[PDB]
């Protein structure tokens, strides 16, 4: 059967405004593997986002890292939009600098 | 290094 | 310490969207080093760690054709298993395969594995003796008999105790400088009031390798197992990992909580107190 992704949104390094960083969205625990993961900046989809190669865990559920280089500022809000067969609407997780 | 030709289910 | 090499294959049928998709990745411990993606442009097995690049072109030739061979077999199996289960061609289905070998701290063979799933559920797996199989359901028993008849286990056991450990040892040596490193976690604590009477303490482990780690909260020296929010260990993106454990505490009582961090790169485990 199907399994809903867990979603973590975070930066590679502790955020400092004006310092280059990487914005990560980690999705895991999901099945099947078909999924779309987009990164938003103030609600707009970021254009160049890369991802890891599809792998999976001991219980066979999938995981992927989507990431993009970015420079945080005070006013820009970032979120991750996960589109999956188990979600009747896409889940949007906001970036929290301490999570 | 990967494994060689599997049988077939 | 101990070491592992593992390959993960995923084959996904997509009726009405083309031929099945095949993705293969190979790990040494928590480090990916090869990738094959059937949708990608190269149609080649590709390096994903700097140290695998010192293999000569015959390596990439041989790896590419063996991976391609497995995807080919998977395509056959997608059709076959559909028969076993009387499923229509309109549906997407998924075959997953994981196999590999472990060696001890001295490069000696420890364990071999090979397991297969269908649609996310155990289908058939090789037993620890590397000579018998365990079928998960009725359909997999048909495969079990096919594979007993073809002595698949002995092909598989010869690989697991032979080439698999040999090249695992080889990769461990050629990538010694990154694969046999330990980066210990960089730890810190954050603290945020939630109300006039409660606060969150969050314990952070950053920049560590390998991924295995334990974070535990204690109160006056008693594990707080039930009341801690703990996130899955996650990739930073640069080869290292991150993890945190958080606990809601009464405002004013923070000094009773300790976060304990165990990781193999730590000579002794760390204790953090706000």
């Amino acid at each position: 059967i199907q399994r809903t992704p867990k979603i973590q949104v975070y930066s590679r390094h502790p955020a400092e405004n004006g310092k280059s960083n990487f914005l990560n969205c980690y999705v895991s625990g999901f099945h099947p593997s078909d999924i779309e993961v987009d990164l938003l900046k103030n609600g707009e989809r970021i254009e160049k986002v890369e991802h890891s190669d599809l792998s999976f865990s001991k219980d066979w559920s999938f995981y992927l890292l989507y990431y993009t280089e970015f420079t945080p500022t005070e006013k820009d809000e970032y979120a991750c939009r996960v589109n999956h067969v188990t979600l009747s609407q896409p889940k949007i997780v906001k970036w929290d600098r301490d999570m | 290094v990967v494994g060689a030709g599997g049988v077939g289910k | 310490g101990s070491h592992s090499m593992r390959y993960f294959y995923t084959s996904v049928s997509r009726p009405g969207r083309g031929e099945p998709r095949f993705i293969a990745v190979g790990y040494v411990d928590d480090t990916q080093f090869v990738r094959f993606d059937s949708d990608a442009a190269s149609q080649r097995m590709e390096p994903r760690a700097p140290w695998i690049e010192q293999e000569g072109p015959e390596y990439w030739d041989q790896e590419t054709r063996n991976v391609k061979a497995q995807s080919q077999t998977d395509r056959v199996d997608l059709g076959t298993l559909r028969g076993y289960y009387n499923q229509s061609e309109d549906g997407s289905h998924t075959i997953q395969i994981m196999y590999g070998c472990d060696v001890g701290p001295d490069g000696r063979f420890l364990r071999g594995y090979r397991q297969d799933a269908y649609d996310g559920k155990d289908y058939i797996a090789l037993n620890e003796d590397l000579r018998s199989w365990t079928a998960a359901d009725m359909a997999a028993q048909i495969t079990k008999r096919k594979w007993e008849a073809a002595h698949a286990a002995e092909q598989q056991r010869a690989y697991l105790e032979g080439r698999c450990v040999e090249w695992l040892r080889r990769y461990l040596e050629n990538g010694k400088e990154t694969l046999q490193r330990t980066d210990p976690p960089k730890t810190h604590m954050t603290h945020h009031p939630i109300s006039d009477h409660e606060a969150t303490l969050r314990c952070w482990a950053l920049g560590f390798y390998p991924a295995e780690i334990t974070l535990t909260w204690q109160r006056d020296g008693e594990d707080q197992t039930q009341d801690t929010e703990l996130v899955e260990t996650r990739p930073a993106g640069d080869g290292t990992f991150q993890k945190w454990v958080a606990v809601v505490v009464p405002s004013g009582q923070e000094q009773r909580y300790t976060c304990h961090v165990q990781h193999e790169g730590l000579p002794k485990p760390l204790t953090l107190r706000w």
